[PDB]
């Protein structure tokens, strides 16, 4: 009962103010007993919200905000005393503390998780505790610079002087215990409103998903905050020589905190592919083609003024609209007569992980500053000419074993760390001859390719559907780069024969099981699609074979719900999209199976004006496919008046007459 | 074989409405008018075979603007537009919406089909509006 | 003995609606006469000109639903019918027996 | 355990028009550069009102809409003129941006 | 909600039939085709807006069927008692009497005219397996009781 | 029953004009002549209401000066109802 | 504008405010069942300052001795009191529409 709660909050007030306080004689001073005090409150922590399963300590520690106002103050305070001192060498005593203050930060800024096995008081509790871990993000990177970061490198370079061969299970612990702040600190994120569902929706829905707590901004949680203030720490030049130093226990938090970095950011971002005054007005110019777009679908008078348009329509019958500007154009009229419906078909529904490029909006960007754009490159820069391919060994020589205990998260975590940086290095070679398509080698030894096909194989058979999309994306910077390397030129071969059969199978089965799925689902399924089969057409077993194990209807279905999103795609996934039909339709000569009104109607719609951009690339290409599609839709039907019929439904599966619908003899 | 549009409860083909529009709008010639008001000997070649309409809208595209003045009685005047007047009077709104997409179309294709360059843009993101005034007894 | 009480009716498209006259009859009656595609038109006209007549038949035979939405119920109905699969194959087995 | 949704704010549409304002606001507020009937070393005048801000702990900039107006070919100044309301908040985002870099003391009422 | 009901010394299909029948049968012949119907004849060239009825003339023509010898109800006293409902049985009678014209008015051009024939079209092919409006919206005219002169 | 302290000699005074939203809810001291003063009432100080479901009575709300008591629900039936003031007990304090 | 549930303690915040006093919809804990019954955290919600000025046009500018068109300007924050009755002024800012609230 919550008489226990207030018992609770009371003693970590006094806690609170047992730790310490500013001494006016301001500076920070520890309190009498003060490591005592950080020892009961580390206990707090376990004794309660953790054997309890309760987060009421987490809770009341927020409260009496002993984070911001006692921890961070020693941390920085004992920096400021070794640093001082290391120009010019109690501090055996003092250490302690600093080190109970960083596990007591590894411990408030704990990656909070909610499933079905956490407690009831734990999902009650979630929401509002994130809230004070993003207040505690904030103070971390803020507070002098966050020279807290200088000092959790200090308590890790001292373990790092002494040996390879000196560091004890408790030094190899309190270096892991450091690699879990900065991971922490990298990780929290805004939490997601969760709303009850047992009670109906009222007429306006929900007000603001905002969960930010009113002295936090966006900005003060952004990236440009952590690059800042880890280039100002000089964290980045801990993580790189920390890296070099790799001649094995802290492998795993650190390629975490590597896919914290990377988790939620484009690699095209970091490159450029008056210059943002100039950019911003051609921003303008392509929204005032919006606009005199919206202009023609606009009355020239007042609302009011509503001259009533009659519809008379083939038949001795009529229909009544009141669009003023629809009098002069029927297709306006057709198309609001069809909006004018009430009705809608119902449509249908469908976490221990993060939010990352698996399930963000396609279009979600992150707007780094110029410096931190530089910093963030150059580091990961030098990440990949030191750390990548060793690091990379290092987990997947632990990873080919204990797959069976490989928790979803880390699963999820491994293969987006290994897809993101073999897309940059790709990227950054094709861009400056200087950087070397070798310098990430290690995702190219077999090892790695049975890793991650097992990853794939066992979560598309386990139907793990987010390891299963993670899986295909990092299958799909693989084959990005075995293409690569294949120009580059024995590798290719052996793999080009690893991938037969079984491999081909499960990849067919990808995209007929993607159209149930979220728009990333379907264009990682995609993206993977064009890979696999511009790789198998470079190394053209046979190609047919493969081909048409893709071809069919539900991988068709796949390809067209994911183009129904085409005003918020990219062009280049247009591109993707339309290169694909021209291989199927085109040049494999399967005609009929796109003679359906759903394509119909999506091609009207992008090549209508309020469509495609007029001088897309994208639109070049839909409308060269179109020009195509309609001749030939044109012959089957004066060939078939039955196909009139035909383009409605699913083509017949009945194979007597549906070769005969198929080709038409 | 194909649907129709119609201005409601009058049977008016909105194809002939504007074609009769547009067939004033362009081609009238303001000697026609003294041929239906009083004094028609004073009709001038030199100053009224002017295509008065077309006048109109030069000068109101040199100055960009919207608005195009109508005297009703010019519908009389003129031979496919006489039964235009008596649908702008009982049908109106319908009518002066068609008139104001006809001026629009008739802005647009004049500066392909008279072909000098202009902002086709100015034009297509412009509303163009008739204002018919004398429509009859006050 | 029971004096009434109160149920809700209910109509949508079935395949009966969609196999009567109005339905796929009209197509093949009217669709060759009303649909036509030229190279002489760009392609955003040519669909159109295909869409105008489905939109309107769709319309005059279901008044309920949009446009798209009819599709996909033509489309799963298509897909669960046996009746309407045996009229679809009888179509290109008249074809076929041509 | 309580029947119940996430709601996710991270498959939000951004603004990409206001976005790039912010870009170009921010760029303009902190390294617009002035100087007159003085030494030609430039004054940055925003960036010195931050400060005289921070001094006074003030809470409002005042911005002659003629330096928007020289700045980069006006596209910006059109912008704000134009669609001024929708741009407020994306300008406030780029000015608190500048004030976290030059003067953080000024983020809190302080 | 139910309502007690009673009997009165009234029967309106009974004067519906008297008003129908008078209106195709008064004429003012000590002044020398039926007055009314000449009248609806005008109303059926759009020449007249107004139906006068005079309850002079339904005096005169009781008293005609009173000298023939039939009770006539004295149609006079009882719709000078409840004329509101009887504005309503005229336009009945009238509405079903009215002839046709026999004069042509540039039909076209009557928007009322033109709704009602597009949904006649419908109806007929709706009846061939492919009241029609409120009255009030067909009835051009206006209904309007003269009183009695003193006599 | 009850003492209140009357605070006085607080340093900083504002005028009517020089009220702005950072002095609401702190103690401010403020000068100027009583324009209008309306009489003397009694207003509830403590009050306790009547639910008409369930268990009637309902403890004691402290009254305050600018809002009215609102009971969104019953807590003993945990439900919307009316309510009514209570007869049982309730106390009264001076107002103007 | 900030609120906390009736039936639990739970706190929303930085809640955006229309012209109309704009109360939550639905409460952010997945527990429980509120919507629309809430009171309001006057310390930690945030309030402006705001004056509405009326402003008639300048005697020297009507045409021809008519009446002088009006409108309301609204102050807020630093900006407020700066004007002052019968004062000629300049102002800049937003056009906007305020809806019969
Ligand atoms: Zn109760
Ligand atoms: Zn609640």
């Amino acid at each position: 009962a919550d008489f226990s709660l207030t018992v609770l909050r009371a003693r970590i007030a006094l806690l609170a103010t047992a730790i310490g306080g500013p001494d006016y004689t301001p500076p920070y001073k520890l309190g009498d007993d003060c490591l005592a005090c950080l020892k009961d409150l580390k206990r707090w922590f376990k004794l309660v919200d953790d054997q309890q399963k309760r987060w009421d300590v987490a809770m009341a520690v927020a409260e009496y905000r002993i984070l911001t106002d006692d921890l961070l103050p020693i941390l920085i305070d004992w920096e400021n005393k070794c640093s001082l001192a290391a120009k010019l060498a109690n501090k055996a005593y003092y250490d302690k503390i600093a080190l109970n203050c960083l596990q007591l930060l590894v411990l408030m800024t704990w990656p909070l998780i909610v499933t079905e096995q956490s407690s009831s008081n734990q999902i009650t509790l979630y929401g509002e505790l994130k809230k004070h871990q993003l207040v505690y993000k904030k103070t971390i990177l803020s507070m002098e610079s966050g020279k807290v970061l200088r000092a959790a490198i200090r308590l890790a370079l001292d373990v790092i002087k002494i040996d390879r061969l000196s560091r004890t299970p408790r030094d190899n612990m309190v270096l892991k215990l450091v690699l879990n702040f900065f991971r922490n600190v990298i990780a929290i994120e805004p939490g997601e409103f969760t709303i009850n569902t047992k009670k109906s929706m009222p007429k306006k829905g929900i007000t603001s998903i905002d969960t930010l707590p009113p002295n936090v901004s966006m900005d003060d949680i952004s990236l440009n905050t952590v690059i800042s203030s880890f280039h100002k720490n000089k964290v980045f030049g801990f993580l790189l020589t920390l890296t070099s130093s790799l001649s094995d226990f802290i492998n795993i938090p650190l390629l975490e905190i590597m896919f914290y970095f990377t988790k939620d950011v484009n690699q095209e971002l970091l490159f450029p592919r008056t210059s943002a005054g100039f950019e911003l007005s051609k921003l303008l110019q392509k929204e005032h083609q919006m606009r005199k777009n919206v202009i023609k679908h606009t009355s020239a008078r007042h609302s009011r003024f509503g001259g009533l348009l009659s519809i008379q329509t083939p038949d001795k019958t009529r229909l009544t609209v009141s669009g003023s500007q629809a009098l002069v154009d029927e297709k306006i009229a057709l198309q609001k007569l069809d909006d004018s419906k009430k009705w809608n078909k119902r449509i249908i529904k469908k976490e221990g992980l993060p939010n990352s490029l698996l399930n963000s909006q396609t279009g979600k960007a992150i707007f780094f500053t110029e410096s931190n754009g530089k910093h963030f490159k150059e580091f990961i820069n030098n990440f990949i000419d030191s750390g990548f391919n060793i690091l990379l060994h290092s987990v997947t020589n632990y990873f080919t074993t204990e797959q069976d205990r490989m928790v979803t998260l880390e699963q999820v975590e491994y293969l987006l760390f290994f897809a993101w940086f073999v897309k940059y290095q790709l990227l950054r070679s094709k861009i400056d001859n200087s950087a070397d398509i070798k310098q990430v080698s290690e995702a190219l030894k077999e090892v790695t390719f049975i890793l991650v096909s097992s990853l794939l194989r066992s979560a598309y058979d386990l139907k793990n559907w987010t390891v299963t999309h993670a899986g295909m994306i990092a299958f799909n910077e693989l084959l990005n780069l075995v293409s690569r390397t294949k120009a580059a030129q024995d590798i290719e071969f052996i793999v080009s024969r690893l991938f037969s059969d079984e491999r081909i199978q499960l990849l067919s089965n990808l995209p007929k099981i993607g159209s149930k799925y979220s728009l990333q689902f379907m264009k990682s399924c995609i993206e993977l699609t064009h890979s696999v089969l511009k790789v198998l057409e470079q190394y053209s077993v046979n190609f047919q074979k493969v081909q048409a194990n893709y071809m069919t209807e539900p991988v068709i279905e796949t390809y067209i719900n994911f183009l129904e999103r085409f005003r918020e795609l990219e062009d280049d996934s247009i591109k993707k999209v339309f290169s694909f039909f021209h291989r199927v339709f085109v040049q494999a000569k399967e005609q009929a199976l796109l003679f359906r009104f759903d394509l119909i109607i999506l091609l009207r719609e992008m090549l209508s004006p309020d469509g495609l951009d007029r001088m897309s690339r994208s639109r070049k290409y839909v409308s060269q496919f179109s020009d195509y599609f309609l001749a030939r839709l044109k012959k089957r039907l004066k060939k078939s008046p039955a196909w009139f019929v035909g383009l409605l439904f699913p083509p017949l599966h009945n194979s007597e007459v549906g070769f005969y619908q198929r080709y038409g003899e | 074989s194909e649907p129709l549009r119609i201005i409601w409860g009058t049977n008016v083909s909105i194809q002939e409405c504007t074609t009769n529009f547009r067939n004033f709008l362009m081609s009238f010639k303001y000697k026609f008018r003294k041929i239906l008001d009083e004094r028609e000997e004073f009709i001038n070649n030199t100053t009224d075979e002017e295509l008065y309409y077309i006048k109109q809208l030069n000068e109101m595209r040199e100055l960009g603007t919207s608005n195009l003045n109508l005297d009703a009685r010019n519908l009389l005047a003129y031979k496919q537009t006489e039964d235009l007047y008596h649908q702008l009077l009982n049908y109106p709104q319908e009518v002066i919406s068609i008139m104001d997409q006809t001026i629009k179309d008739c802005m647009v294709s004049l500066i392909v089909d008279n072909n000098l360059d202009y902002d086709l843009d100015e034009i297509e993101t412009k509303f163009y509006k008739v204002r018919p005034y004398n429509v009859g007894s006050c | 003995a029971i004096t009434a009480r109160k149920r809700r009716p209910q109509v949508k498209l079935t395949a009966e609606k969609l196999l009567s006259d109005k339905g796929l009859p009209y197509v093949l009656k009217n669709a060759h006469k009303r649909i036509r595609i030229s190279s002489k038109k760009n392609s955003y006209d040519n669909l159109s000109n295909i869409i105008q007549f489905y939109q309107l038949w769709a319309h005059e035979l279901f008044p309920k639903a949009k446009f798209k939405d009819f599709m996909k119920i033509c489309q799963t109905v298509g897909k669960t019918d046996p009746v309407l699969r045996e009229y679809r194959v009888s179509l290109f087995r008249d074809e076929m027996g041509m | 355990s309580f029947k119940s949704r996430a709601l996710n704010h991270v498959k939000k549409v951004d603004d990409v028009t206001g976005e790039k304002v912010r870009e170009a606001f921010e760029q303009f507020l902190e390294d617009f550069s002035v100087q007159s009937t003085d030494t030609g070393e430039v004054e940055k005048v925003y960036r010195a009102q931050i400060e005289f801000m921070k001094i006074y702990d003030l809470n409002t900039i005042y911005i002659d809409y003629q330096h928007l107006s020289m700045r980069e070919n006006g596209a910006l100044a059109m912008a704000i003129s134009e669609q001024y309301y929708r741009f407020l908040p994306f300008l406030q985002k780029g000015l608190r941006r500048v004030v976290r870099k030059y003067a953080p003391e000024l983020l809190n009422t302080s | 909600a139910a309502l007690p009901s009673i009997q009165l010394p009234v029967d309106y299909n009974n004067l519906f039939n008297e008003i129908t029948d008078f209106l195709v049968t008064f004429k003012q012949d000590t002044l020398s085709g039926p007055k009314y119907m000449a009248m609806l004849q005008k109303v059926a060239n759009r020449e007249l807006n107004s139906v006068i009825i005079d309850l002079d003339d339904i005096l005169q023509y009781q008293n005609e069927k009173f000298l023939q010898g039939t009770q006539a109800d004295d149609l006079v006293s009882a719709i000078q008692q409840n004329a509101n409902h009887f504005t309503e049985l005229f336009c009945r009678a009238i509405d079903n009497n009215m002839p046709l014209p026999t004069k042509e008015i540039d039909y076209k051009d009557d928007v009322l005219d033109v709704i009602l024939n597009q949904r006649r079209l419908r109806n007929e092919r709706m009846l061939s397996d492919r009241e029609l409006f409120p009255p009030n919206l067909t009835r051009r005219y206006f209904l309007y009781f003269k009183p009695l002169s003193q006599n | 029953s009850e003492i209140h302290v009357r605070i006085s000699d607080f340093p900083t005074i504002y005028s009517l004009r020089e009220l702005r939203e950072s002095n609401l809810s702190s103690l401010v001291r403020v000068t100027g002549v009583v324009t209008r003063r309306t009489g003397v009432f009694p207003q509830l100080k403590y009050v306790k209401f009547n639910c008409l479901k369930c268990g009637s009575i309902l403890g004691p709300f402290f009254q305050d000066s600018n809002e009215e008591i609102r009971i969104s629900f019953c807590t003993n039936c945990k439900s919307k109802g009316p309510f009514r003031v209570n007869g049982e007990k309730t106390v009264y304090r001076n107002y103007q | 504008a900030s609120f906390t549930c009736d039936m639990c303690r739970a706190i929303v915040d930085n809640v955006e405010q229309s012209f109309k006093y704009t109360e939550p919809t639905f409460c952010p804990n997945p527990s429980c069942e509120n919507r629309a019954f809430w009171t309001l955290n006057v310390t930690r919600s945030r309030f402006l300052d705001w004056q509405k000025v009326r402003i008639q046009e300048n005697a020297n500018e009507i045409p021809t001795g008519s009446m002088p068109r009006t409108l309301d300007v609204i102050l807020r924050g630093d900006s407020v009191e700066r004007a002052k009755p019968g004062d000629r002024c300049k102002f800049t800012g937003v056009e906007i529409v305020v809806p019969d609230v």
